[PDB]
């Protein structure tokens, strides 16, 4: 999915 | 944690019968713990005789063991442990977690590693447990029936056709779980729970030291017995073009879709890290695009989504989702296809490349430089999420770095190449749901590649480009009214304003507001009003709602409204319309303003209009012979005679359009408004910014709304129709009562007690009954006491229930004793203290007040409301609840 | 007894109508919204 967060 | 800990240090560690532990020491805060062991062992894993046998282990396995007969369970509930809150335990397709929280902490950790070590190593899976269990376990199965669950396996069926998993639910069948007998479990246990199959994790205040001395304990001494080889995870992936149905009689679900399947764990030779950054950043930018490519949907095809999900431990699918109108699903699935093939046709926008990059190169920089500390739940949080997957923990800092390192070797092109790859997967996957009775075909595959053949050989325009981000602001009013009269209500601290244009203001100056104003504004403009058509009205209502003022739109709106930290809504009931929202003090003239706009400046976006379509339209196929479109018509025919209103057919609501929506918004809008606004501030503060915005609005007369009443007398009926193994028992009766701040009081008084007499009347474990609610209240609108009891239950002795609740409420009124009147009423003084100073109440017995008084009264001497509880007036009151001469009974049983 | 759920989802707001004795997912799913008061996920 997501490996480093944006939000 | 309220000092958050600093990254801790890990040791590992193996028995030599294989058995593998992790020590996660923090250095706070005191004393916590968390213990967690992973047996590799899930529902994916049983044999054809075996279903649902994985979680029935998870269960057993707190029963009886070698050192605790009585059971596990029973010996953590002695020393002070709760199910759930201290220890639990997780199935899934893959494996089983047991997770233990002890009450003292790292004090219980030697009691846990006891607990752990006899529950995977030592459970005696008896038959006699067994027996006792399955009444817990068929419980969860009853309550995973339903329409959600049962559309999750038609996705898991179709998304991961090929596969163990459509054939292996966690829960598995109520057969399995009735007739499997102890000794299946054991073989399973005998099989898979070994110390190479599993492992173990500590984290929190520990000695690493002490706890692996404690570990090889309670775990050294298991059998070194190996468990089968598997290779059995992933879907058989082949070229393809599979096409399924997701169909439920039950659900309203319209929508069509294109779905990739592919290995999506192989990098290519390169970084797998830099493969996972790169999935990231062309998710976003799909996103992004899709998003865009909205305006490029027919009108049967709404809200194209893409979404990535694994369904396997290396198999992921890439899905393009979209709403259909119900009848249209050929053009929609032509819409996915042709903007798939967009997608092949032209690369993702560079510049949301290059910010979407810089976006993830910033976050990146800041991690590397920044020492990680977290509180222990999220250390427990981040910790179980990589130990799951049976990878080590790389620490933020370290992440943060490795992601600038892997971004240096990202270009658009990578992103490009990623992004095709997956489109070029050959396993591929058409799914259609179609609600209803709606006419539908099962395209075949041919029928599908014939549309990617057609937009393969089409002209495609470009991808759409970004449009301006609309800004909205609020218009200059430069008309005032006028405030014509003043009415003081000192002693409540209220005022009461007539405007020129024949809106009031009811405004109470409470320093419970704090530095908030909140409105409420209330009119006759219900939809049942006699000039309105009651489902143009709704949808209406609703539209304007979400879309805001005729110059923004639905996201702008929200936007504006977070900005200033203001909220507004609408709600329009049957007889009443009610706009409600909060804001600073100092954003008071854009709260009216906001208010002002919506009523003379509705707006429609066509894009929210396009989606409140779609599930009407949904909702209408699925309800016209759905279980529980039948139920509620014969509710409605039984305590009303017949509907009120309807939703329009299909035909008719595709036909709607905006100006014909808002015509009936200004007719609510016209009718008069009383404007509660509860704001500690002066009248010189508020009274120009009424003036200005709320005096100017055009109004004109407005009837009352009649109530939708329900018809006295006695009537009933039974429908064979439910699709779940329940009966669902309801009963309506009335009293018409005059409506008094004590009779409502002795009302919720009465109804406490006959709640728990009607409770223990029907304790019996015999009768069957999963669900049982009283409710009764003195509905001050109607002015009658309204009395509803509901029942689920097994169907057997369903018919039983009602006759039973009924004796129940004829005994009510001389089985209250002067003991329960006392209990309720120092419980009730204890809650209406609890309510001085609370805001909500405020505001709902203000407008309370205003609907029964036409004045503010219900605000003050509430004090005095705990004294009308006698216990003569309770059981003058219990004698009303149930009322013999208007009963409505609904009886709902299984299907023949 | 009428009540209105609301789902935040990185999609958008999903709100949905839901009766006392229904469970949230059943709701939803009978509305026609795919998903896997304001809760969260
Ligand atoms: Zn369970």
């Amino acid at each position: 999915d997501v490996t480093i967060e944006t939000h | 944690e309220e000092i958050k800990s600093p990254l801790p240090v890990f040791k590992e560690g193996t028995l030599a019968n294989g058995f593998r532990y992790t020590l996660v020491q923090l250095e706070g805060p005191k004393t916590r713990v968390d213990i967690r062991l992973i047996v590799d062992v899930g529902s994916i894993d049983e044999k054809d005789n075996e279903s649902g046998v994985a979680h029935m282990v998870a269960h057993m396995v707190f029963r009886a063991s070698d050192a605790f007969p009585q059971g596990v369970s029973t010996e953590l509930h002695k020393q002070g442990w709760g199910r759930g809150q201290s220890y639990n335990a997780v199935t899934n397709y893959e494996r089983t977690m047991y997770m233990m929280s002890p009450p003292k902490g790292n004090l219980d950790l030697g009691a846990t590693l006891q607990a752990l070590s006899q529950m995977t190593g030592h459970a005696k899976l008896l038959q006699s447990d067994l027996d006792d269990e399955r009444k817990i376990i068929l419980e969860e199965w009853r309550g995973k029936l339903g329409v959600a669950e049962r559309m999750n396996q038609q996705r898991v069926q179709a998304i991961r056709h090929d596969s163990r998993y459509p054939s292996r639910p966690v829960i598995g069948t109520e057969e399995s779980i009735n007739d499997t007998p102890a000794s299946v479990l054991q073989d399973f246990y005998q099989r898979w729970y070994h110390p190479s199959n599993m492992r173990l994790m500590i984290i929190g205040d520990i000695t690493p030291a002490d706890a692996e001395r404690e570990i090889q304990r309670y775990f050294a001494a298991l059998p070194n017995v190996a468990v089968p080889t598997r290779d059995y995870y992933e879907p058989l992936l082949k070229p393809q073009l599979k096409v399924a149905r997701l169909q439920d009689s039950q659900s309203g679900s319209s929508q069509v879709s294109f779905v990739y399947r592919f290995n999506d764990k192989d990098a290519f030779g390169q970084s797998e890290y830099r493969h996972r950054l790169l999935t990231q950043i062309t998710m976003s930018a799909v996103t992004r695009q899709v998003r865009r490519q909205k305006a490029e949907l027919p009108q049967d095809a709404s809200s194209l989504v893409v979404r990535k999900s694994d369904i396997g431990k290396t198999t992921a699918a890439l899905g393009f989702f979209a709403n259909v109108m119900p009848g249209g699903h050929d053009a929609a699935i032509s819409a996915v296809l042709k903007e798939i093939e967009r997608f092949k046709r032209y690369p993702l926008n560079e510049q949301d490349i290059t910010e979407i990059t810089s976006d993830i190169r910033e976050v990146a920089q800041r991690m590397s430089v920044t020492p990680e500390t977290r509180e222990f739940a999220d250390w427990v949080q981040q910790l179980t999420i990589v130990w799951q997957q049976d990878r080590p923990y790389v620490g933020s800092q370290q992440r943060g770095k490795d992601a600038l390192e892997a971004l240096d070797t990202i270009k658009g092109e990578d992103v490009n190449r990623h992004w095709q790859r997956w489109l070029a997967s050959p396993d591929t996957l058409a799914q259609f749901s179609v609600p209803g009775a709606t006419p539908f075909t099962l395209p075949k595959p041919d029928a599908i590649s014939k549309l990617q053949k057609q937009w393969a050989l089409a002209t495609l325009a470009p991808l759409r480009l970004e449009e301006k981000k609309i800004i909205p602001e609020l218009p200059s009013v430069t008309q005032s009214g006028k405030r014509t009269a003043v009415k003081t209500f000192a002693a409540q601290k209220v005022e009461q304003w007539q405007l020129s244009n024949g809106d009031r203001v009811v405004w109470l100056r409470a320093p419970e507001a704090g530095k908030k104003v909140y409105l409420t504004a209330t009119s006759q403009a219900g939809f049942m009003a006699t000039a309105m058509n009651p489902w143009q009205a709704q949808l209406a209502s609703q539209l304007v709602n979400q879309s805001g003022p005729a110059t923004w739109s639905g996201e702008s709106l929200s936007n504006w409204k977070k900005e200033k930290t203001l909220s507004l809504s609408i709600d329009q009931e049957a007889d009443q319309l009610t706009l409600s929202g909060t804001a600073p003090t100092e954003q008071l003239a854009s709260l009216f303003g906001l208010y002002r706009e919506l009523n003379v400046a509705p707006g429609i976006d066509p894009d929210v209009m396009k989606e409140s379509m779609m599930s009407l339209a949904r909702q209408k196929a699925n309800d016209d012979q759905s279980v529980g479109g039948k139920r509620a018509s014969e509710m409605t025919k039984l305590r009303f005679g017949e509907p009120a209103w309807q939703q329009p057919e299909i035909a008719e609501l595709k036909k709607i359009s905006a100006p014909a929506l808002l015509s009936q918004w200004h007719k609510a809008a016209s009718a008069p408004v009383t404007y509660y606004l509860i704001a500690d501030m002066p009248a010189t503060q508020l009274l120009p910014q009424v003036e200005r915005y709320l005096a100017t609005i055009p109004r004109q007369p407005a009837s009352e709304v009649k109530q939708h009443l329900a018809l006295s007398g006695k009537r009933e009926a039974t429908s064979a129709i439910n699709v779940e193994p329940r009966a669902d028992i309801l009963t309506w009766s009335f009293t018409p009562h005059a409506w008094t701040p004590q009779a409502a009081v002795q009302v919720s008084i009465a109804r406490n007690i006959a709640s728990k007499y009607l409770k223990t009347s029907l304790r019996d474990d015999a009768l069957g009954i999963y669900r049982m609610r009283v409710d009764s209240e003195l509905e001050d609108k109607k002015q009658r006491i309204e009395t509803e009891v509901s029942f689920t239950s097994a169907p057997e002795r369903a018919q039983e229930l009602w006759t039973l609740a009924e004796q129940a409420f004829s005994e009510l009124p001389t089985k209250i004793t002067q003991q329960d009147v006392d209990e309720q009423k120092a419980q009730f003084i204890r809650a209406e203290k609890g309510r001085q100073g609370d805001l909500t109440t405020i505001q709902r017995r203000l407008i309370l007040s205003y609907r029964h008084y036409n004045d503010p009264r219900y605000l003050s001497n509430a004090s005095k409301l705990a004294d009308s509880i006698t216990l003569e007036s309770v059981r003058a009151m219990s004698a009303k609840l149930y009322n013999p001469d208007n009963r409505v009974l609904y009886i709902t049983l299984p299907q023949e």
